[PDB]
DNA sequence: ATCATTTTACTAACTGATAGCGGAACTTTGGGAGTAAAAGAGTCTCCGCGAAAATGGC
DNA sequence: GCCATTTTCGGCCTCTGTGAAAAACTCCCAAAGTTCCGCTATCAGTTAGTAAAATGAT
């Protein structure tokens, strides 16, 4: 229907064209008949009838008279919904300035007229004059005159000049302006200007003037003469129960405006004294400003609630505004909500749904099937049968929901795994039954949690739920690629208990034919689950090439391990099950099953694992008791020793040998050491036991303590919590953060006293409050990331670019932090991976690096590779499939139309709640910094080189001595400037001292061409440079935090990308959160979307102008094809908020935040919204250009071009 | 009945294109009079279309081909009138 | 295949009622003008927020 | 180039009416509103009558 949204200024003729009449009276409804009043805010002659196909008279009261205007009233006989579309207008007695174009900084009227806002307000506030036509007088246009001065020059010259007050003066000045003449004069002045501030001022004014000329808008339209009036049904006055009426504040504001306008007209009819007329005009201006934007001009007008009235700007803007409350998010039909329970019998794609709840949700389908089979003749009969709840209705409901997917969603939806598709199963109850394995996906526990359900209606939606959103497809985490359906708690505990080993168990040493005989022995009470036996295992390996090799051999194992192998699918080794299975082992089993067998086998294996774990956790009988918490006997001795030497050092303090701070420090140190010793003793006492073996001797066995088993299996608990239960609680902090000297020397088994409990509450309250605030911080950060990256969609397959980023193992000392395999998993090779010291192409170009090639690289021992990245992509809009790589949630190359930006933003923002020189290897030494490289050719040590035992290339043996998170991520993504940034070498040359100017110092640098560049530096700076040294570009002069803008300007795109990725990943890896770097590079690419033009060239770009990089790239390509001088640009780094607000589309910018500024800029410029992103299509209700809509949108674009031909 | 839409995405390659093709086939079988090429086995049109795609009987090529065929046949029939 | 009769299709008339429209008169409501000692500067309370960025002023 | 005052932002679900004060009569006139009566259009109910078609008997 429509392809673009055009915004701009509204002319009075256009406003009259919109309006269906003029509102002349502030009347709303009669107080007796409750009927609209003529020429009022609710007039039926202007806005439409209040009853369908009726008139206020009642003479025309049926449909035969449609479109006929009653002669007695004037009300057109039509539908009432026209009252939601029909507009009105008010003919204002005097012009009023638009508040948005006057007080939204920068003031557009002041910018256009080159006058300060204060002077314009003084003219508007009726204080001092302004000259409109100077005439044949020394007076100049736009200069300000006091009343006394006005009288003097009026007695002097008389009618030769015209000087006015108010918005009439501003409109008579704006209309007298010649935009082309001003543009030419300011172009000439900018050509012969030198000052930078003046350059900025007139370049802004020139941009505004050229925008006005290009858009076709007139400046005088910024002063309102005709005021449009909203449809009554959008500002309704409707009766409540009990005779009360509910009204909108817009009615009060409109009534005020109409009353003041009518009073002004009456005063002008009476030939009023001037002062009263000026007061009335001020009141009219104030009323119009309050109606448009209340509180911006001055004191906000309040009603009878002592609370400010809500205006149109408040109605369209804010968190509670239309954009965020009704356009980007809506309340929907065919939805429900219920508490969630656990269904251990369900399959991974099944969810338990109440029968009544499904009956209410699927009611139209039940009607359709009740008529199709002839059980109900008409829809009323079907409704009656559904209401009476007959058995055939239940059968119809069962047939309806058979293969109909349903959507389950839990708030908050941090990532896309928070909404999934399941097959409903009717259950007797009122609570939704949920599969346990999806709980980690939902972050849901059964302590009162509620989940919402949605019913996809169309066939397309059902197939989308079945194919994309089904739980069986979403078993890999899109943030990392690791499995997300890993077992936890009871399943892990059962698999751990069954796979444990016991010494001298019943049935030890027996020989079993296989898992079936092991199960038979277990059920017959012949052998225990933990008896060491020898089992004949038939084991099949599916190799990388697809070879299926079956080997039958006898393996030493336990009965439980074979019984668990009974459910392991074919194609996996027995070594995965021939061990005690914690959370890590089961996760590895599931990952191997996915990587070697597929998805269906993985789903069945996960279901069987959950069933077996639940069953054998039930059969285990694991229980927590007061005897399971064994406090070590060494704890009391250690406490006594610590207290004694505390007494000794207190005596030392009374002697003056040490200060109070040293005493505090060593008391804290000893208390930490004693806590560590007590924890070690308790862990040793809890982890082991002595048993009698077959020979009769005493053997060492791992303990079967319930708490120890819970902690070791990884189901629930850790070493720290066991330490608090059976050891020491440790030192705690004061509310400010300082650590109390005396720690809690008691655990929870013995019990704390009053003081220790109070100290514990000190930190518990801090933790709870920190969680509460960090949740909101993470939500805001995620929203900003989504709004900055929502436009990134995979649009092509290959962009044909040779650029890429270099990838090496991440080294932070003598050990590797992350391997090259982890970073290269799923990336496309940019240049061929040659074998070290050889010219053989091991891995060719444009090949995805999967597990096989990762193993190949690890075996070959390749150190540095180059891969394609989203930041270096050449795609005009979005990115291409190859530059992105494997999609972590699916395992293959990313498909066309994937909204990778939203996935990246969600992946980064979801863990926000969790967020708060001696050589050690044998090899050679290489200098660039200090690097130690092994004999295989891998760099295994990286260390800094402050300004040595071995020289470059000298072999070094082992042991030789050569000699806070979430705010950090927020500032990193916002490109925040550090308070004390590091001074960086702007240009390459030799350093030279200069005049030590008072206040702060100056320095100079001599380039290769002899040009001297001056640098301004503060006094308090520990300089690293020395005179006579040629410092390279990007060398550090003053140490400190590095500004990302400086890194981008002086090092390049790759350097800033690496810096941001490394810092964000350091913050995340400190907490143990695994997030792929392509997400952070999809955010960094969005940051680097603007360029400032340095060389204008012949393209339509001005120097000092910030424009989009893609447009400049296309313009440069066109100019090169035309053989004309191309443009030169300097890429700019913007934060996520500024990049979000600097988008080409104004709908998305207005929907994000600061609607007033965005709308004002779009209106003055006359911007056009092409609806190319997700948010615009969501707001206008069209298909998003991502996924299943992608092809659709593509088709339209083709037709566009084909028609434009 | 069917679960785990793997074979279909292997035959098609792209999940979204598969969704669109299956939606077209299901609309043909439900709104139109077209019959299934596989035993129904008490399955909804979406499941039948997915099974047909898995068996290789239905692709985008086939659908567009037979749609153009129906337009040609209808044009010839209207000429015959 | 043909005749005679009942039912069908079509006019007229009377009964009785009911709703709608128009005119006369009365009560109810609604808008407007007037009030002559003199009276001749407002509120109106609050203000328990912090951090970062974008505009004037020098 | 640097203060100094504005400007705008601050997670997702579910229930969940509010506010409450505050100061005129008096007279005159025209228009809307209520009620009543008369005229007229329209219809449901019933009967009678006449001419013709359907139909059964022979
Ligand atoms: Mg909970
Ligand atoms: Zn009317
Ligand atoms: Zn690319």
């Amino acid at each position: 229907e429509f392809d673009a949204i055009k915004i701009g200024l509204a002319s009075p003729d256009m406003i009259r064209s919109w309006s269906f009449g003029e509102v002349k009276k502030p009347e709303t409804i009669n107080y007796r008949t409750f009927k609209p009043e003529r020429d009022g805010l609710f007039c039926a002659r202007i806005f439409g009838p209040v009853k369908d196909y009726e008139c206020l008279c009642g003479k025309y009261k049926r449909l035969k008279h449609r479109g006929v205007i009653c002669e007695k009233c004037g009300v057109e006989v039509t539908q009432t919904k026209v009252r939601r579309d029909r507009m009105g207008h008010i003919e204002l007695a005097s012009p009023v300035a638009h508040i948005w174009f006057l007080k939204s900084l920068p003031s557009r009227i002041g910018l256009l007229m080159d006058m300060p806002l204060r002077d314009i307000e003084r003219v508007l506030y009726f204080e001092m004059y302004v000259v409109t036509e100077p005439g044949m007088t020394d007076l100049e246009r736009g200069q300000m005159l006091t009343e006394e001065e006005y009288l003097d020059r009026l007695e002097e010259w008389g009618d030769e000049f015209t000087a006015k007050m108010g918005a009439e003066a501003i409109k008579d000045l704006l209309a007298s302006m010649d935009l082309p003449a001003e543009a030419e004069q300011m172009r000439e002045e900018l050509d012969t200007t030198n000052s930078e501030t003046k350059r900025k001022k007139l370049t802004k004014r020139l941009k505004l003037v050229e925008a006005f000329v290009a858009s076709g808008n007139k400046p005088e339209w910024m002063i309102l003469t005709v005021l449009p009036v909203l449809p009554p049904d959008l500002r309704p006055l409707v009766p409540l129960d009990g005779g009360r009426f509910a009204t909108s504040d817009l009615n009060d504001l409109y009534r005020r405006v109409i009353n003041r306008n009518n009073r002004l007209k009456r005063l002008l009819e009476l030939a009023a004294p001037d002062i009263i007329v000026r007061n009335e005009k001020r009141m009219l201006q104030e009323s119009v400003d309050a109606l448009l934007d209340n509180g911006r001009r001055g004191r906000a007008i309040t009603g009878s609630n002592k609370r400010p009235l809500k205006s149109l700007a408040d109605m369209i803007k804010g968190k509670q505004g239309r954009f965020r409350q009704n356009l980007l998010g809506k309340r929907v039909d065919y939805s429900g909500r219920s508490v969630i329970t656990v269904g251990p019998y369900l399959r991974l794609h099944q969810c338990g749904l109440p029968k009544k709840m499904a009956l209410e949700l699927f009611k139209p389908f039940i009607y359709s099937k009740l008529e199709t089979r002839g059980l109900a003749t008409t829809i009323k009969a079907a409704k009656k049968m559904v209401e009476r709840e007959e058995a055939v209705v239940w059968d119809i409901l069962d047939e309806v929901i058979r293969e109909h997917p349903v959507l389950l969603n839990r708030a908050p939806t941090l990532h896309r795994l928070g909404i999934q598709a399941f097959e409903p199963v009717l259950i007797e109850g009122k609570a939704i039954q949920l599969h346990p394995l999806v709980c980690a996906a939902y972050n849901a526990d059964f302590d009162g949690d509620q989940m919402a359900v949605h019913v996809p209606l169309t066939l397309e939606a059902q197939l989308e739920a079945r194919t994309l959103m089904m739980s069986t497809n979403n078993i890999l985490s899109p943030a990392s690629g690791d499995p997300i359906i890993v077992p936890s708690q009871d399943v892990v505990l059962g698999l751990y208990y069954m796979t444990r080993e016991k010494i001298n168990a019943k049935g030890e040493g027996m020989y079993l034919t296989g898992p079936a005989e092991a199960e038979k022995a277990y059920r017959t009470k012949t052998a225990e689950l933990h008896a060491r036996v020898k089992v004949r295992i038939t084991e099949t390996i599916k190799h990388e090439n697809g070879k299926l090799t079956t080997e039958t051999k006898m393996i030493d194992t336990t009965v439980g391990r074979a019984m668990l192998w009974q459910i392991v699918p074919k194609g996996l080794p027995y070594s995965l099950v021939n061990q005690k299975l914690g959370k890590k082992q089961i996760s590895n089993l599931l990952n191997e099953a996915y990587r070697k067998l597929g998805l269906k086998d993985t789903v069945i294996f996960a279901d069987q694992i959950m069933y077996t774990g639940f069953a054998y956790a039930a059969l285990s009988g694991v229980s927590v008791g007061i005897d399971d918490m064994v406090v070590p006997a060494a704890k009391y001795t250690e406490i006594a020793e610590a207290e004694e030497e505390v007494r000794e050092i207190q005596e030392q303090f009374q002697s003056g040998l040490v200060t109070a701070g040293e005493r505090y420090n060593k008391v804290i140190d000893i208390w930490a050491s004693t806590n560590d010793r007590v924890a070690k003793a308790m862990m040793e006492n809890l982890s082991s036991e002595q048993v009698i073996n077959r020979q009769g001797e005493q053997e060492k066995q791992e303990s079967f303590n319930s708490i120890y088993m819970m902690a070791d299996s990884g189901a629930r608990g850790s070493a720290a919590q066991i330490r608090q239960l059976a050891g020491m609680r440790g030192l705690m902090a004061r509310p400010d953060g300082s650590i109390i000297e005396t720690p809690i020397t008691a655990n929870f088994k013995e019990g704390l006293n009053v003081l220790q409990y109070f100290i514990s509450t000190h930190g518990a309250r801090k933790g709870l409050a920190d969680t509460a605030l960090k949740t909101a911080n993470s939500g805001y950060l995620t929203r900003r990331l989504v709004d900055v990256a929502q436009d990134v969609v995979v649009t092509e397959h290959d962009c044909g670019t040779l650029e890429g980023v270099v990838m090496t193992p991440h080294i932070e000392g003598g050990d590797v932090k992350v391997a090259l395999t982890e970073l290269a998993l799923g990336r496309v090779v940019s240049e061929d991976i040659l074998k070290p010291g050889t010219d053989e192409v091991l891995i060719p170009r444009n090949t995805l690096l999967d597990e096989k090639w990762c193993k190949v690289i690890n075996d070959n021992s390749v150190d540095q590779i180059k891969v394609r990245s989203v930041v270096t992509c050449d795609s005009d809009f979005g990115c291409c499939a190859q530059c992105y790589g494997r999609d972590l949630a699916r395992g293959h190359l990313v498909n066309q139309g994937e909204a990778v930006g939203v996935i990246a933003a969600q992946s980064i923002g979801e863990p926000g709640t969790q967020l708060t020189i001696q050589a050690k290897n044998n090899g050679s030494v290489k200098l660039h910094e200090l690097t130690i490289i092994d004999e295989f050719g891998r760099t295994k040590e990286k260390h800094k080189l402050p300004y040595l035992s071995k020289a470059d290339g000298d072999a070094v043996a082992a042991g030789e001595t050569v000699a806070g998170g979430l705010p950090r991520v927020a500032d990193l993504f916002e490109a925040r400037k550090p308070k004390e940034p590091a001074i960086l070498a702007e240009h390459s040359g030799t350093v030279s001292f200069g005049k030590e100017t008072k206040g702060k110092r100056r320095l100079i640098i001599t380039r290769d061409s002899g040009d001297t560049y001056e640098e301004m530096i503060p006094k308090h700076r520990q300089l690293n440079v020395f005179e006579g040294e040629r410092i390279e570009r990007g060398d550090v002069i003053a140490d400190g935090p590095e500004s990302p803008h400086d890194i981008l300007r002086l090092r390049g795109i790759h350097a800033v990308t690496t810096y941001i990725a490394n810092e964000v990943q350091e913050v995340y890896r400190l907490q143990g959160v695994k997030i792929n770097d392509k997400h952070i590079e999809t955010i960094v690419r969005q940051m680097l979307r603007k360029c400032t033009i340095t060389f204008a060239g012949d393209s339509e770009f001005l120097p000092g102008e910030t424009v989009e990089y893609s447009q400049v790239k296309i313009a440069n390509r066109k100019l090169v094809e035309e053989g004309k001088e191309p443009a030169r640009f300097e890429r700019e780094l913007l934060g996520i908020t500024k990049a979000s607000l600097a988008t080409e589309s104004f709908i998305s910018a207005a929907s994000f935040q600061e609607t007033t500024r965005v709308l004002t800029e779009a209106a003055v410029s006359g911007k056009r919204d092409d609806l190319r992103g997700l948010k615009e299509n969501v707001i206008v209700g069209r298909l998003i250009p991502a996924g299943t809509g992608f092809a659709y949108h593509q088709d339209r674009q083709a037709k566009r071009a084909q028609e434009q031909q | 009945a069917r679960v785990t839409v793997q074979d279909a995405v292997e035959k098609i390659g792209n999940r979204f294109d598969l969704v669109l093709v299956a939606a077209r086939r299901a609309r043909q079988m439900q709104s139109g009079g077209k019959d299934a090429l596989v035993p129904e086995e008490n399955d909804k049109p979406t499941v039948i279309a997915l099974r047909e795609i898995e068996e290789g009987l239905i692709t985008k090529d086939v659908l567009d081909a037979r749609e153009r065929q129906e337009q040609q046949e209808q044009e010839a029939a209207e000429l015959a009138a």
